[PDB]
């Protein structure tokens, strides 16, 4: 099987528009939003995605006869009209699996979304789905730990964690960082963090910031009896000063460290998940910057792709959304990524926004996490929504309660266990929410405090990322 | 289909795939020059013509390009037939050496012209 | 001064709209175009943006009355309405120069970037530009080389660089991706690459493709007499793997190697310009994912905002488009950031989207790379766009001449030498392309080859991003 | 802009004293005590100074047309005589950016007190202080821990 | 012994603009200068690495340019490479750059890098084979007066001890000053294995060295081609003398400014082996040169006048 | 101006730049080394008359320097006439050769004196 090598260009259809391919398990699957140009077939839209993402470029080149061009290209083997919009469809994408380096996300993220989204012929294009096929999982680490071996460490279990961001953002010292997060130990939060833009600055250095919260957490540990943790941000300028940090928690004895994934990147988060791994560190990740790639429908990279590159690169935790607080987050697609998050296997579901079935041959699961202008009233929904895996982080919630860090520490605490006692007894969540915290206050003075100042406040605006 | 040649195909950087320049184009590279306010020199070569490596191999480091100056910069310079008038002179002393036009921007320190203006015999 | 401790939510304009403030000369300014919700003042939007991306949270802290809140604070000071846009403005945000970690461009994105483009309360956001203060400017190595110096190592003055992706992207073996790289460099180019997604995989391992491009390059040179380079892709899964890919570039003796900054990230981007500059080895920045980012007018980051950034954490080539190629790219924007990637200062100028004058203290200027569906026929219309300090890339414009590489590579550098003297001699560019290309032909059969293929391609689209 | 190169001496002061330059935030500017011979103007004492610190020597170098020299410079550009002293002056240096090493104080002290404490025609000479710009000092580390950490 | 030069002083040349000059063109006015007969160019002391010309980059070029200075005249050259840096991890990177490079030569500023980092340095170069030429930048911060500081045969005895191959030692009749009888005795100090007593030029003990070996003095700073006799009687055969503006200044340009600078010293050199006196012939020594060597002839036109005389500050 | 020459300008170190020496001037560099009561010595070099690197390029190691040694150093002597004697022996046995006179200071151990006394034919 040769022909002759005809120089100049023709369509990508012609090589790149496969209706009739069978995916095979092995292959990566994408699921792209197409919005062609004005005299741009979806067909070929399609096609031109599918080629310039694997083997192709703008005009025929000799150097393919050398190899199979059959068995290495890129394949738009089904289109789909969108509902509801003109000129939109859904383009499938399947990339066998000798494209991709063994243990890369970097390397996936490269072919399927590295040129694409500029073509002049697109309008506007977007990830939304991708379904890694399981022996491309099986090349990844994955989370260093993963929520049951997390559990285990910590010991701790039949309730959501709790967390809590350290307020101003920026501008405090060392000590007093110090200060902060003992006070929220110790009146109940398991864990206090680094707030994510929060590395080494002139206003404090990290060495004396690491320093100082291991003292904090070990007297709140002590004057408690329960393990906590603090997360100490090892994101850096460069991968030789992420790991002089991460060496330096590890030698302090602490349970746990962050990184700011996208910010950082994912060749030096992968190298800091493999480091945790060799050194029994939990690993807290911070998702910074993936509302400038994820917040429309019609451009970019969904939420549910960058989450399952982070299973496969390596965290412990994740953030996740609320769906309640300040940041825009779908209940629906909020409980699809998250399932796709924790569990082994979780079946295509387009009314959550999963347009793969997804397995994942025991890749630990992640933990979400909750963060992000949530309050003791938006307890209920939380327990409800994400159920006893998740971590529920309250940074304002916490250092704003009137009494101090301690006491809204409690507050949280309490006002979580108070939802978990009354599921656990039989009641309804979404019904009874307000009611269990009402009751909750009456005995709880830190409870009745936070409930006083926060009743009113609630976020509820248009969102722009649906289904 | 035409097979492009293997043998004595030597090239010069700037300018050398093009057809050898006529005095006239030798005369507009030199203005081309003198208009942007460069500092015109000439280079001179008798032994190494090419880039080799004779005393390191490390990234970055080749022996051969460094020439020898003709003199000094023209520093000043606004008439171009005073280049041409060194190119001629350069060339009698040395006949058998490959010579080259450069131009100097100090404000940027770089060559911003560099061609060859005259090769020796088999060249 | 000090005020009493009020818990509870508050107006952000309260606390972070100043709009009489005057920018101090160490501050980093950013520009956001800002689409907020129905209801939301443009004042308490532009506030929202500059307080959670610098030192505030959604509900009062105590925590502040232990600093100086004012010192610290992101202020939005100017507001200015869009035009041509209902509910959209411009808002401008000045962070003081504390903030930010020096030498780490993760860093300064992990709080200007890092959790405002998800708030409920916008539609829609994107950061257009960014003012780097010269102080912080000087805490960044920049480029490893730099312009200069890359002339000056390669010996190549009078004329933009010459390059060649090989293709198939995917699917061709060492040997055969040698004998490709040979056959490009010895008909003209100055060099060859790796495509941005070939790393190493089961069709062809890095260490071998090294190797046999490293033989390649060295025979082209030999034959021809002029420095050739390849580029030799670094990108990968971990930091240790991309160290050791370096680290036998560096052992082969060979010029340059390249990486993909945003797909491996700016964390172990920085990590390999700090060891190309201890060793010598060129930088070449493929940019990758950053249409992901930066297409869309109304929500993401602007590609001038990754290109400073680039600069910051080094490269000594970016891809910055070609404006007449497949990929998107309007010619006023893109001298634009071209002017922001080679020169040390580059005055404010609206009509070329940029935002800020912009100073860079004699940190070195990046080559910008055109590549990207352009052919002979594109030649003229690259060297008036870019001029000298370019490289122009030509994979399919290359490999698929009908001739072969070598020819194809003569073509080009044919082309591109005849517009060159063309405009050495004082003829007109923009107005004589064509002919000039013509009159190359009557005397190059390589060159006239190209033309008869390739006459009538054009690419001409609506574009997206456009002022 | 370009000048045919004349070899030979000539006075600092024709290149080096700048009277009417105006300093730049970026600048390094140092204030010398400066005690010269007899016989030697204050303006061209600053001068050598300023030149002998910075890019210049004793007679004319063609190497400088391949730089542009007024952009290296060191510049004396303010002289004031000193109050209850006979032929001493505060001379005043203003240099660039560009020519410190980032980070090394051992850099900034080999040019600015390297050779020229030494001139012959100078009696005495003594740095009495250094400006040292914001974006100089964003290159160095400095203390450890510093006073707030310390306590 | 290791560069296979005997029978005269050295001649070096520091490369002007001392600031500002980029890489690639440092080492093209090092190869013209190695080129036209002198053994030695360097990196001027306050050239280390900055934003117009990195280091890495600087010592490539030079190692290539002296490379080809040596392969054409066939006299083995080298280059002062400077490590002097912030920090002792700089440096060290500096210097071992350089032994990769195979040169002979890198330069350290004592002082401004300072005691404990200049013995870290003279250990490395012992241990590599590195010769290691000492700039004394700074001195004259501490040792230009008579009534406070310390004098300047202390800091040359301290950097004998620390090491050095070569110190700058001034040149008396240039533009630094330097006082000749105060010059010949702490020359002595740093070369000789014993020096006595001796107030007259400033040596207020007897010294023993025990075969601590000695120091090549180095004389720059305002010379020329007019000072070659002066020199060369005041310093002798065990020196380096060294001339940059010398050098770069001639009109002709490195190749020759070097030429008219060898040729100056082998004419005082033959001059002095004959039964000449220097002190007494040395203006009509290079006279009769000139009319055999238009190199010099130009470079003794140029300077003719050029000198540099003044009260000086430290006497005896 | 005039551009100091690029080809066959090999030189030799000490005196190698002046005019070549007469018979009375190398008389005259031969008495000064006997008064300073040095010993003499001659080498020779048929093969690598100029320094190259073959088997290391280490700092500080050159080949090439070693010449080879004409009989023994001339200890004790007080005669010019030995000297030049020598001389014409070495460059009777050895017309293709370079040779040269070296003075030997045995106090410090150092080569005191070492010039050119003879090159071969088209040298
Ligand atoms: O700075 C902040 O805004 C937060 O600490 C919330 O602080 P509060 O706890 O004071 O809200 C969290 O990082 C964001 O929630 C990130 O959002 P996401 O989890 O969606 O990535
Ligand atoms: O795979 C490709 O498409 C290319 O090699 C072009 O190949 P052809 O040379 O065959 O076009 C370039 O990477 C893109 O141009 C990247 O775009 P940008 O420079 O805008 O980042
Ligand atoms: O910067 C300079 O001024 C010099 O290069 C001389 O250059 P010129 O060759 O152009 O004079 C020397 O370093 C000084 O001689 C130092 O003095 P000292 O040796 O007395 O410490
Ligand atoms: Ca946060
Ligand atoms: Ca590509
Ligand atoms: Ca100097």
């Amino acid at each position: 099987a040769s022909v002759e090598f005809k120089a100049g260009v023709k369509d990508y259809k012609l090589t790149y528009y496969t209706p009739e391919y069978e995916t095979l398990d092995t292959d990566i699957l994408a699921a792209f939003r197409v919005s062609p140009q004005p005299g741009v077939p979806p067909e070929e839209a399609g096609a031109a995605v599918a080629a310039e993402s694997s083997t192709g470029t703008w005009t025929t080149v000799w150097t393919d006869g050398l190899t199979n061009l059959d068995r290495y290209k890129g394949r738009c083997y089904h289109i789909e009209p969108v509902a509801g919009e003109e000129n939109q469809y859904i383009c499938y994408v399947a990339y066998p699996l000798d494209l991709f380096e063994e243990g890369s996300v970097t390397n996936m993220f490269t072919s399927i979304v590295g040129n694409v989204f500029g073509f002049k012929a697109l309008r506007a294009l977007r990830l939304e789905d991708l379904r890694i096929p399981v022996a491309y999982v099986k090349t990844f680490q994955g989370p260093p730990h993963g929520i049951q071996v997390e559990r285990d460490k910590l010991n701790k279990y039949g309730r959501p964690l709790l967390g809590c961001t350290i307020k101003p953002k920026l501008g405090l010292s060392a000590k007093n960082y110090g200060r902060a997060v003992y006070e929220c130990l110790r009146g109940g939060l398991d864990f206090t963090k680094d707030d994510e833009n929060v590395n080494s600055q002139p206003f404090m250095r990290w060495r004396d910031r690491f320093l100082f919260c291991a003292e904090a957490l070990y007297k709140a540990q002590a004057e408690t009896g329960e393990i906590k943790g603090h997360y100490l941000n090892a994101t850096a300028g460069t991968c030789e000063d992420m790991m002089k940090r991460a060496v330096f928690a590890r030698e302090l004895g602490v349970p746990i460290v962050m990184h700011d994934y996208l910010t950082g990147g994912f060749t030096a988060n992968t190298t800091l998940s493999h480091y945790c791994r060799d050194n029994g560190l939990l690993l807290h990740i911070h998702r910074a910057m993936h509302a400038v790639i994820d917040r429309q429908k019609n451009h970019g990279m969904h939420f549910r792709v960058l989450a399952k590159a982070l299973r496969l690169s390596g965290g412990d935790h994740i953030h996740s959304g609320t769906v309640v607080g300040k940041l825009e987050g779908e209940r629906d697609i909020t409980l699809g990524f998250v399932d796709l998050l924790r569990d082994d296997y979780t079946e295509k579901d387009r009314s959550r926004g999963i347009y793969f079935t997804q397995s994942w041959v025991s890749t630990p699961g992640v933990l979400p996490v909750a963060s992000g202008g949530i309050h003791v009233w938006h307890m209920p929904a939380l327990t409800e929504i994400f159920g006893d895996d998740s971590v529920l982080q309250f940074g304002g919630g916490t250092l704003g309660h009137p009494w101090g860090n301690a006491p809204g520490a409690v507050a949280n605490r309490v006002a979580l266990e108070a939802c978990v006692q009354a599921r656990n007894e039989g009641r309804d969540l979404a019904r009874e929410g307000n009611t269990i915290i009402r009751e909750a206050t009456k005995w709880s003075p830190e409870l009745a405090a936070a409930c006083e100042v926060w009743k009113e406040i609630k976020f509820e605006f248009p969102a722009m990322d649906t289904v | 289909m035409q097979v492009w040649p293997i043998l004595n195909l030597k090239k010069y950087e700037t300018l050398s795939y093009l057809p050898p320049l006529t005095t006239d184009q030798l005369a507009r590279q030199v203005d081309y020059l003198l208009n942007n306010k460069w500092v015109p020199c000439l280079e001179f070569e008798t032994d190494h013509g090419f880039v080799y490596r004779e005393h390191h191999n490390s990234p970055g480091y080749y022996d051969g390009r460094y020439w020898t100056m003709w003199k000094l910069p023209m520093f000043g310079c606004t008439d171009p037939a005073q280049v041409l008038n060194e190119l001629e002179e350069c060339k009698k002393e040395y006949p058998n050496a490959f010579i080259r036009i450069i131009g100097f921007d100090s404000n940027r320190e770089v060559q911003c012209i560099s061609f060859i203006a005259y090769k020796p015999a088999g060249y």
